[PDB]
């Protein structure tokens, strides 16, 4: 439909962190909702690049904050799951779904877990983050941490479940 | 299996 092109040229620039395009765009009508070929938005695809200044703006001009992709991610997962924890922030401070599950289960827990970040779990936890989500396999953040030598996470992981 | 997640790529993707 109309401005079809438009949402194609704003997700290219969210993604390739063109600050002064993507406000171009959304001065022009673009749909801040557009999703690509795998059903990321440009929330989506600013997250999982990590440019906050373009998570910042998509969010202020109607981004989803809990839009899901075709793996049911979240702008959250990516952000989590690539280590930009000032995105993490802005994200659950506009609404994101801390305890948000992907096709197979995943929470951002269970990502902050694996991964092997500390502050990342820690801000997830304040945030109310389910220690108990189970995914696909039933494993918790919990056992993908201690499956993965993050020693210091799964204690910290045990404390919360307590 | 390894690899992060990603706009195709699931958090369980085979090995």
């Amino acid at each position: 439909g109309p401005g079809s092109d438009l949402g194609k040229k704003l997700l290219e620039a969210a993604r390739a962190g063109q600050d002064d395009e993507v406000r171009i765009l959304m001065a022009n009508g673009a749909d801040v909702n557009a999703d690509d070929n795998t059903g990321e938005t440009p929330l989506h695809l600013a997250a999982y690049e990590g440019h906050l200044e373009i998570v910042e703006v998509l969010l202020k001009t109607g981004a989803d904050v809990n839009a899901e992709d075709m793996m049911g991610f979240t702008p959250l997962h990516l952000a989590a799951a690539w280590g930009h924890l000032e995105i993490v922030e802005v994200l659950l401070k506009h609404g994101a779904d801390v305890n948000a599950q992907d096709n197979q289960g995943v929470t951002p827990l269970h990502l902050a877990a694996y991964e092997g970040h500390l502050e990342f779990v820690e801000v997830l936890l304040k945030h109310g983050a389910d220690v108990n989500a189970q995914d696909k396999f039933g494993k918790t953040p919990f056992d993908l941490a201690i499956d993965n030598g993050n020693e210091d996470i799964a204690e910290v992981l045990q404390k919360a479940a307590k | 299996k390894s690899i992060r997640i990603g706009p195709g790529q699931a958090f369980y993707a085979x090995p």
